[PDB]
């Protein structure tokens, strides 16, 4: 049995390469196609390269113009190299063997590990939430739905409470949205009856404890 | 093999023999091919 | 001009078998290998299949593939189920020398009893209709496991103009929760009036349709 | 959870009886300390090689059994039911209900067998069903029964499972009814060490290898051992991975040579005994449609191929897809036969980068027109003539279909070897065959370049060359050595310290290390005492109380 392991600096920044070192342990390059396998969280792949013992390999041609595979037998170890690194680069990234024809690299068959490789560079900003406000109509059923976005801050998580968390029965706490500016968009929605509404209090309350940031809004029905 | 005194029988040239020695320049028939030919 | 595609909600209970196809579109897809993948939540997927069939060592011996040329399309097949084999499975293929992948299936092993989709649907704001903006929220709550695919339809026409689908995740109570942030303009509005959201959870679509 | 078994799966081995007599024995045994699982809380049991089955209840809960893989009309299964007036087997594949409640051609009825045990084996050896019963009124404690054989069946049918069957005296949830023990523990074949007393009954089991005590019990054939070192077997190092290994191949104009010849004139080359180089620049390895059988990579570890058949033929590029296994049309028969079982690799490529020609290339030609199918491996030297042959156009400015393609078919006939190695473990090294066990070190032998192997006395080599990058190991087998086991005397205690034999465990209670090898259940003291049990290369032992 042969393990895979993957480290490097996790933190990237756009306009530089990526770095990131593999090595082996209990096994020989003799006969493999040793590759990368990048995938953006949430999102399918983006296939990285390949490389056999002699050296001989294949890029997509996506990232051939940003990839570069490097193999040392002195040191065991072979890395990768990823230059201009864009938003569309934040991923994990394995290395793993392989075995097929000349670069058929489809049984890397040991499961990789990896790192988290992320893109981050951008400030801290003021949430500023803002009301959704129902329709404050007798609809089908009974029940009306209110919440409250959260925008412009960073990062996940933002925890979010309903009176003080006193009103339970509808709350429904929502994961974050990932948009392209690059910052997290968390909404908390609350499912009341028609019969209790028009007059009661209803505050979601927004919690940061790294920021310090608390923010507690009064959503309305209708005016 | 490294070290190690060994017998082994197989065709070779015995020992202290007089082997045809032919000058090809001066004075041609079949020459015999037995089962070992050491040619020089 | 070769296309992936696969399920996008493929439910089963443990120990049971399940499979995961992935349908060729332009071209027989017998010619180009199309392998199935796995993808753990903060993970990415690895290669393990090829020539469809085999099972290596260091892997199990449950996680079984195949392609059938009658119906032209992929298949990935687990016999032993798992609750840790909860991985997001995607498909890829070879277009004439190009690593083209497909749109991928999400997996969950069933943890919960089946929730139906709660969908609710209200209007924007009247305060910021002055601006000329509307943005539409679509409420998809209370369903596990975790996967629908919201359909917009205008006066019984599917629209997909700007469309921003959520990930479905765990509650306070486990239970997944998802929206569709819909845009539009304050104009259109004045010359629509029905609209449904078409949410396709398992195989059951509920909708629901408001009026100026 | 799970629970251990102490001494329940005790039986006649022969089935036929021996008075006042010890004697040891192998058959379908429960080993000792077993698992089995406790099923008390406020069921199905798949049939692995025979189930032993015990309960314990003060009532009949248990109204019987229901075998068989599927129990529908295309699997055969069996139904067991044991009443209090008869039991009944019927092994007809009858439908069985998934929640078991009471109120084909084949059909039986025997005798019934019978706080309170009953123990029951199903057995399912050489095509032959075999039932053992046994009552007796009643941590686990130490229960003993010389389990009598009772029936054995010739019938072979498909029985995986299996699952206990209640009846309530009315129902349709329902009445708060007991809740029966029952302990299922697989069959696995095994030996032991019985004692049969006087009277001739068994009364005292030894599992061979449950301890040092018990294997130096079972080495004696007895159950009463003095103070004193016995050998009882070896250690054994399991050989880890099998590491297979193979002046230059001619890979390279196989298909990146500049010229190939006439489809007549095929070119065959067998290539071997050579490093593989398979890095040599052809077409970028641009692989996108692959697909074969026979040929395997997985294989290529216990597989070595004898002979790399190539044949070529030159072809143009619309009719490539009528080239294939299950085609017809007149391409194929005047062209090239492709095999039912074709045992290869496909291999097409596009080479308008390589032979395009300012002026056009006329030395690509095929037969088009002829009388008859060319024979299959057929020499053919004539040059008469049937313009009678075409040679196609290559220009820029035609279709697709009139690109240049060179195209040629890999064969493997099996009337080389496969790559990897390992270093400094006890494993299997093979090389081209050589098949040994031992540690592959670094080697204090240096050789002559035609030097390929070199041995040692009594005919054990010492040094291997590698085939791939040309470096010399040393070859010791694997360290290995037997077993002394130390024991003061059941009368006295019941502690092993067990010693290996020339064995360095430090490269594999406290273990101490000793000229003899390792020992290990032993705290090894430094003091003086006089020696009562030696152990080894000057070692002796001693019980510390």
């Amino acid at each position: 049995q042969v393990q895979l392991v993957e480290w490097g600096a996790g933190l990237l920044k756009p306009s530089e390469t990526l770095s990131l070192t593999c090595a082996v342990y209990g096994g020989s390059f003799s006969g493999y196609y040793w590759s990368w396998i990048r995938q953006p969280p949430g999102k399918g792949l983006e296939w990285i390269g390949l490389i056999n013992h002699s050296g001989s390999t294949n890029y997509n041609p996506s990232l051939k113009s940003r990839v570069t595979i490097s193999l040392d037998t002195s040191k065991n170890q072979f890395s990768l190299k990823l230059t201009s690194v864009t938003a569309a680069d934040t991923a994990v990234y394995y290395c793993a063997r392989g075995l097929g024809i000349f670069g058929v690299v489809t049984l890397s068959d040991v499961w990789g590990q990896g790192t988290t490789v992320t893109v981050s560079s951008a400030s801290t900003k003021g949430p500023s939430v803002f009301p959704l406000a129902p329709s404050s109509k007798s609809t089908s059923g009974g029940t009306a739905a209110l919440g409250c976005l959260v925008k412009d801050y960073f990062p996940e998580p933002v925890t979010v409470s309903w009176n003080s968390g006193a009103l339970t029965s509808g709350v429904h706490t929502f994961p974050a949205v990932l948009q392209s500016s690059g910052l997290y968009s968390l909404s908390s929605v609350v499912t009341v009856p028609s019969s209790s509404l028009g007059t009661q209090t209803y505050i979601c309350n927004v919690n940061h404890k790294p920021s310090n940031t608390k923010v507690d809004k009064k959503v309305e029905p209708k005016s | 093999r490294s070290s190690v005194l060994h017998s082994t029988q197989d065709l070779f040239l015995p020992f202290f023999s007089n082997v045809t020695w032919f000058h090809v320049i001066s004075g041609n028939p079949v020459l015999p091919f037995n089962d070992g030919v050491y040619f020089a | 001009n070769f296309m992936l595609t696969q399920p996008h909600s493929v439910s089963e209970s443990p120990g049971k078998t399940v499979t995961i196809s992935c349908t060729g579109s332009s071209g027989s897809i017998a010619s180009n290998y199309v392998q199935w993948y796995q993808q753990r939540p903060g993970s990415a997927p690895t290669t393990v299949i090829y020539e469809d069939n085999q099972r290596p060592s260091g892997v199990p011996d449950r996680f079984s593939g195949s392609i059938d040329s009658s119906s032209n399309s992929a298949s990935l097949t687990i016999s032993g189920l798992r609750t840790e084999d909860e991985a997001d499975y995607y498909c890829q293929s070879y277009d004439s020398g190009i690593w083209v992948f497909g749109g991928g299936t999400k997996l969950t092993v069933l943890g919960q009893p089946k929730a139906a989709p709660s969908v609710t649907l209200f209007p924007p704001s009247s305060e910021e209709l002055q601006a000329n903006k509307a943005t539409l929220v679509c409420l998809i709550s209370d369903f596990y496991p975790g996967a629908v695919t919201v359909a917009w339809k205008a006066d019984s026409s599917p629209v997909k103009a700007g469309v921003e689908t959520t990930t479905p995740s765990k509650q306070s109570n486990n239970k997944y929760a998802a929206s569709s942030y819909l845009s539009l303009t304050p104009e259109q509005w004045k010359s629509h009036r029905s609209y449904s959201c078409q949410v396709t959870h398992e195989g059951s679509t509920v909708e629901k349709t408001v009026a100026p | 959870a799970y629970t251990n078994s102490f001494t329940r799966g005790v039986y006649y081995p022969d089935k036929v009886f021996r008075s006042s007599v010890l004697h040891s024995t192998q058959d379908l045994f429960l080993p000792f300390f077993s698992n089995v699982t406790w099923f008390h809380v406020i069921p199905v049991l798949p049939f692995n090689d025979g189930v032993y089955f015990a309960s314990i209840e003060k009532s009949n809960i248990i109204r019987g059994w229901i075998f068989g893989t599927t129990l529908d009309s295309k699997t055969q299964s069996l139904l067991i039911v044991n009443n209090a007036t008869n039991v009944v087997i019927k092994v007809c594949e009858f439908q069985f209900c998934n929640d078991p409640f009471l109120d084909c051609t084949f059909e039986y009825v025997s005798q019934p067998f019978l706080k309170n045990l009953r123990e029951f084996v199903f057995k399912n050896i050489d095509g032959y069903f075999k039932i053992y019963s046994k009552h007796t009124p009643i941590d686990l404690p130490q229960g003993f029964s010389a389990l009598e054989p009772l029936v054995d069946l010739p019938i072979g049918i498909n029985i995986t499972r299996f699952q206990t069957l209640l009846a309530l005296h009315r129902s349709y949830s329902g009445w708060t009814a007991g809740a029966a023990a029952y302990y299922v523990g697989y069959l696995q074949p095994r030996t032991f060490l019985l004692k049969y007393n006087e009277n001739g009954t068994i009364t005292d089991a030894v599992d061979c290898a449950l301890d040092p005590l018990s294997e130096t019990k079972c080495t004696l054939k007895s159950f009463t051992v003095e103070k004193g070192i016995y050998q009882t077997s070896n250690f054994r190092v399991q050989p880890t991975e099998s590491i297979v290994r193979f002046n230059l191949c001619p890979f390279d104009e196989v298909f990146n040579a500049t010229r190939f010849a006439s489809v007549y004139a095929w070119n065959r080359k067998r290539i071997s005994n050579c490093v593989a180089d398979y890095s040599v620049l052809y077409n970028l390895a641009p692989f996108f449609t692959f697909k074969c059988y026979g040929v395997s990579p997985t294989k290529l570890n216990d597989l070595c191929f004898t002979n790399v058949y190539a044949d070529s033929f030159v072809i143009r590029g619309d009719e490539v897809r009528q080239i294939a296994p299950g085609q017809t049309g007149n391409i194929a028969d005047y062209n090239y036969k492709l095999p039912d079982d074709f045992t290869g690799c496909v291999i097409a490529w596009n080479s308008n980068k390589l032979d395009s020609k300012v002026s056009g290339n006329y030395n690509y030609l095929y037969r088009l027109f002829r009388k008859s199918n060319l024979k299959p491996f057929e020499r053919d030297i004539s040059t008469e003539i049937y313009f009678p042959l075409r040679s196609y156009s290559f220009r820029p400015t035609y279709g697709v279909g009139h690109q240049p393609y060179r195209v040629v078919v890999l064969s493997f006939e099996l009337l080389k070897k496969s790559t990897n190695l390992v270093k400094n473990k006890c494993v299997n090294f093979n090389f081209n065959g050589l098949k040994g066990t031992g540690v592959l070190t670094e080697s204090n032998k240096k050789f002559l370049p035609f030097q390929q192997f070199g041995r040692d006395i009594a005919d054990t080599t010492d040094a291997v060359r590698d085939p791939q990058t040309l470096e010399i190991l040393d070859i010791t087998p694997c360290s290995f050595g037997g077993v002394s086991v130390i024991t003061p005397g059941t009368n006295t205690s019941n502690q092993v310290a067990v010693l290996y034999q020339g064995v360095n465990c430090t490269e594999v209670s406290n273990v101490f290390q000793t000229r003899a090898g390792c020992l290990i259940g032993a705290e090894y003291v430094n003091n003086s005492y006089e020696c009562d049990i030696p152990i080894g290369a000057g070692i002796c032992a001693s019980y510390q109380t």
